């Protein structure tokens, strides 16, 4: 049963609209248990800076209950049924979701739809989870990959909305109020930008008959039923280093403007990142292991870790790497990390496209692997790339790669391009943007 | 045949290595894969093997030889390096082969 | 074509062979095996971790650099994980390349060389290994844990102690895969395949003697208390006593027993009232923490008890309250119904953990190994709601009663002994 | 003392009494010798059961007195002697603290000859405890007492040492005419009763080495 074949028999993701707007979509398996969640088009890109951490004000309390159910009544009803309640938010995509029995598929969807519409928003609660968030910030701040990411962001972007962290400012989870909370719901969980996602053991009717039932939005002038679009994005060639020679190791990241979602570009751009790959002090290869890169960081140990990474958003994008050494081994890192871009723009082969589309296409099927991780590619391929994206479609698409096109596309969006740099620890051995800069060209 | 098979003895006594105390393998000029090869030789071969090596220059620095009695005989020599040294030079072929490819 | 059948034959050697064409579009072919650090003796200790980090050095028909480079081609990936009693080895690739990823899963576990070079030039990732998995202090009082709960077989570390990095040989690997890695300890599982062939590959290739070779010294408990001062601000604490073991049906009075205290929470962020446990730990302490069900079902023995996580000073009145929160239900404290939901959320949780190629594979192969058999997922949802709740209540008796064994580190300071409780 | 010495004066803080454990810590460590210690609360320091533990040390061996020695008026070593073939050393633990005390064994012995010693060593104590103890190993303790005591305070710095601790202790000073009689103002009864006190109490226990023939305080 030939590869070929079975990524043919998988089957179709249904999708249907409502009148308000929202979008039901499911793929049915034979699973006796299932994953059911809206996923909302709304993040951190879309606060403003007086709301900066409403979004994530919201997922704190998404779950500390509703209106017709109070907290303990909330939970127990939950907890008591065996399922599994959880979700998240980022700078551009909102999501809460419920794994449970494919038998309380329907009584599932009452509860997702009565945390996205009637959201409790006890004031009691409210300076409580003021204490909480700003202790997670405490906890989130010693987190260097992640410091580093923002920081990121926050000068690749700096002066724009996808420069702010989705956590958002000291200040603003200080002084959030119940009504910006409240106006942050109202303004952005609406239909039009959710979609009821689920997959498993579910009758995709079945489903959109639930919808129909609790997801009942009423929509009258044009505003509601419309699909805002976002204030562009300006990215800018820059650098922001943290210096603290006082932390273990150090760690950089470098990147350029990505196409963003839409543009059939990011699949090619996937390959090549597969070429590079990525590397950990306790992978078993060692000097062996086909990436490049890889291997002189084994060879001279260079690192401890490095990851080739290509964040995607609807109107931009971040195509670079992150790796973490310490503080005397930096510089030569940074300069075999650049060597082997360079090597992807002009010299790539192919037999390391082979091996790149191969290594790409598992990881695109260990994507869907379980039931939150099918309904998640659902939920972000309706509300990013429009419908669904079947694997026999990537598939097709990433077979019609090769050297030519890696290189012609590498060439595209990372020679002679001004890059973002974000260091943070003890990073004296690597600088000088200058420099870094010249490494964006010859190879 | 036998042939080239008693020019060998004829051949290892010309070279004269023997006359140091050294094994044919003793004198092999130490390139990449001898390198990679002698780190895999057991402690106690590696040490017999270094001895052997500076007690020669130590003869050489004196301008003498072993006495007659001690030289190493032509089937007695060990080559305790030479299947060590093959593999190095086939894994190596394989690695060279495999990245053409 | 819909869903096939779970075949499963069993050969003469003892070699079991546990397959399941599901059709989708990745196979993952698995050799699940008796050996562990529980075989190992004082002689030659760490020599199974080892030989778990050794999966990618030089076999009789591959080498250390075609079996990377090779699998590494077809987008295909090699893992070990292992318990300490079970080792499993196994691939995962596209269909087309089952063949391929095979030749090496094969040559690894059947034709290893162990070369002194390539041994000795590896054992400093015992150094490096031990201390990423080390950062969690979560698995720092596991070891101290077992090693209290024991005197000898499971009492073993599942990390290569200190003293011998280093001093393990290749014949303490060979001679450790020799006497454990028999085709009557292994089973040959996999899905995404047809029978016909994970079955035809088993009897061509698949050489190694049989008969479970050495056999484990059984479980001696103790019933010790190991105590780790380190000044981390956090004092876990593990407090257990002997439970059930890989299969008694009193095992599943235990995991219902489980879910009953509470066994990690299911709502993001949430506050568990279903959990006895938790909730009995909250209107205890007033600051952070967690506080759970563990339990561990080995071969020939079991452990059972709670795990805290608290504030150094908050220990004491976490730990003590997590304790009458147990004897409370040792004494009646199980409602009928706690007793309804309990069975749901462990059919939920079994049923879920299938779901991931992983979970399913460790599901078939695990069952496959200790019984050459196969329960269906209706069979085993019967064993779990015919628990009385009666047998919880006797469970949770069996613990107050037993000795009980201890493992905490922290700023100990404020943390109570064993003898205390 | 007076003119020059200062700092503040009074108790200042005080050491919280030390609660007794009976523990168990084992040192798995790959080290080919086991050493071993197996004790019990001993007596405090001053206490009038000290003296006792004291005798009851020497009763047992407390470490040869003749190079390359076998010592035979020591019980225990003997007593171990006659149980393993190869070599080892076994000796009378006692420590005196202020508010407590300590007192056992102490055996250093081979990986695999580590069972046997240690538990003849044991067997070895609990003889000792119901009458196997002569009137005249009583009256010979009691000299080695007397000796070692006699000879540690020859060295300036043993002697300063024995001046101090009472000195600190007490502020007092026994004569060494006066520690004499406590020496021997003690029973064969005494000593036949620390023997017992010792079996009865509570144990803890301290090894390290190839402890894998090394038995667990709940065995012996």
């Amino acid at each position: 049963a030939t590869y070929a074949q079975t990524l043919q028999n998988i089957p179709e993701t249904n999708v249907t609209t409502l009148d308000n707007g929202l979008r039901v979509a499911s793929e049915e398996s034979s699973q006796p248990t299932c994953t059911v969640g809206v996923w909302i088009g709304a993040g951190s890109r879309y606060e403003n800076e007086k709301n900066n951490g409403a979004g994530y004000f919201v997922e704190h309390l998404a779950f500390k209950g509703t209106k017709k159910r109070p907290c303990a009544a909330f939970e127990k009803e939950v907890e008591s049924m065996g399922a599994h309640f959880n979700g998240y938010t980022s700078r551009e995509q909102t999501a809460f979701y419920i794994k449970a029995l494919s038998k309380d598929m329907p009584k599932v969807v009452e509860l997702l739809a009565d945390v996205v519409q009637n959201c409790a928003l006890e004031e009691s609660q409210i300076e409580k989870e003021r204490g909480v968030i700003l202790q997670e910030l405490k906890e989130m701040d010693n987190d260097m990959t992640n410091v580093t990411f923002d920081y990121l962001h926050a000068t690749a972007f700096q002066g724009t909305a996808l420069a702010r962290t989705v956590e958002g400012t000291t200040e603003n989870i200080k002084h959030l109020t119940r009504a910006d909370l409240a106006s942050y719901i109202d303004t952005h969980f609406k239909a039009p930008r959710m979609v009821l996602a689920a997959a498993g053991g579910i009758s995709h009717k079945e489903l959109v008959d639930a919808a129909r039932q609790h997801f009942s939005g009423v929509s009258f002038t044009y505003k509601e039923d419309a699909v805002p679009i976002l204030p562009r994005c300006r990215f800018t060639g820059s650098e922001i280093r943290a210096r603290d020679d006082a932390l273990p190791v150090a760690h950089v990241a470098l990147a350029v403007e990505g196409p963003g979602w839409a543009d059939p570009d990011n699949v090619v751009l996937h390959v090549a990142n597969a070429i590079i790959g990525r590397y950990d002090r306790t992978f078993g290869g060692g000097k062996h292991l086909s990436s490049r890169l890889a291997a002189l960081a084994v060879e001279h140990k260079l690192c401890h870790s490095f990851q080739t990474f290509n964040t995607s958003y609807s109107d931009t994008g971040l195509f670079g790497f992150h790796f973490v050494a310490d503080p005397l081994s930096i510089d030569d890192m940074m300069f075999c990390a650049q060597g082997e871009w360079m090597r992807l723009c002009t010299s790539t082969t192919e037999s390391e496209v082979k091996r790149a589309k191969n290594h790409l296409r598992s990881a695109m099927v260990a994507q869907l692997d379980g039931t939150t991780p099918v309904c998640e590619t659902i939920g972000s391929h309706l509300l990013n790339y429009g419908r669904r994206i079947s694997l026999e479609e990537w598939d097709s698409r990433i077979s019609a790669v090769d050297a030519r096109m890696v290189r012609d596309v590498c060439s595209k969006y990372i020679y002679d391009k001004c890059p973002a740099l974000a260091a943070v620890g003890p990073i004296e051995q690597l600088l000088d943007y200058n420099r870094i800069r010249s490494g964006m060209y010859w190879i | 045949g036998r042939l080239m098979d008693r020019i060998r003895k004829w051949y290892y006594n010309a070279a004269g290595f023997n006359k140091y105390g050294l094994m044919r393998d003793d004198t092999l000029y130490e390139d990449d894969d001898v390198k990679e090869a002698l780190k895999r030789l057991p402690k106690d071969l590696y040490n017999e093997r270094m001895f052997r090596i500076k007690r020669a220059l130590d003869l050489s620095l004196k301008h003498r030889i072993l006495p007659k009695e001690q030289w190493v005989k032509y089937e007695e020599d060990k080559p305790y390096l030479e299947p060590y040294l093959k593999e190095v030079i086939r894994e190596r072929l394989e690695r060279e082969a495999w990245n053409k490819k | 074509p819909g869903a096939e059948d779970l075949e499963i034959t069993k050969l003469p050697n003892g070699l079991i062979i546990a397959s399941l064409e599901n059709f989708s579009p990745a196979s993952r072919i698995g050799v699940f095996i008796k050996a562990g650090s529980r075989y190992e003796t004082t002689a030659n200790l760490g020599t199974a971790h080892l030989l778990r980090l050794a999966s990618p050095l030089t076999t009789k028909g591959a080498s250390s650099f075609r079996i990377t480079r090779g699998i590494e081609a077809v987008g295909g990936s090699l893992s070990v994980y292992s318990t300490r009693e079970k080792m499993t080895y196994c691939v995962e690739c596209l269909r087309d390349h089952v063949d391929t990823v095979m030749e090496y899963l094969l040559n690894v576990t059947t034709a290893p060389e162990f070369r002194p070079w390539e041994v000795t030039d590896l054992q400093p990732q015992l150094k490096v290994d031990k201390a990423v998995a080390f950062q969690s202090p979560q698995v720092g009082v596991l070891e101290n844990l077992h090693a209290a709960a024991y005197k000898t077989a499971l009492a073993n570390p599942l990390y290569c102690p200190d003293y011998r990095i280093g001093k393990i040989t290749s014949e303490q690997l060979h001679h450790f895969v020799q006497n454990n890695f028999t085709s009557a300890r292994m089973a040959l599982v996999g899905i995404g395949v047809k029978h016909s062939d994970l079955k035809q590959v088993a009897e061509q290739f698949l050489n190694i003697r049989s008969g479970a070779g050495t056999s484990s010294a059984k479980a001696t408990y103790w019933g010790g208390e190991i105590r780790e001062q380190n000044g981390h601000s956090l004092v876990h604490a593990a407090v257990v006593t002997e439970g059930a073991a890989v299969g008694s049906a009193e095992a599943n009075a235990f995991s219902v027993l489980q879910h009953v205290l509470g066994a990690g929470p299911l709502i993001k962020r949430g506050s568990s009232v279903t959990s006895k446990l938790y909730q009995g730990v909250a209107k205890a302490t007033t600051q952070p923490f967690d506080a759970s069900a563990f339990n561990v079902n080995y071969s020939d023995s079991g452990l059972f008890g709670f795990y805290t996580i608290s504030q150094a000073a908050h220990a004491g009145e976490v730990i003590r309250a997590a304790m009458n929160q147990l004897k409370a239900a040792a004494q009646g404290g199980v409602t009928e119904e706690d007793v309804t939901k309990a069975k749901n959320q462990l059919k939920a949780t079994y049923l879920m953990s299938v779901e991931t190629a992983q979970g399913l594979l460790n599901e078939i192969g695990s069952e496959a190994l200790l019984s050459g058999t196969h329960t269906a997922p209706s069979v085993v949802a019967q064993k779990i709601d015919s628990v009385t709740s009666a047998d919880v209540v006797n469970a949770a008796k069996k613990f107050v009663s037993g000795k009980k064994s201890m493992a905490a580190s922290g700023d100990l300071g404020s943390t109570p002994f064993l003898d205390e409780l």
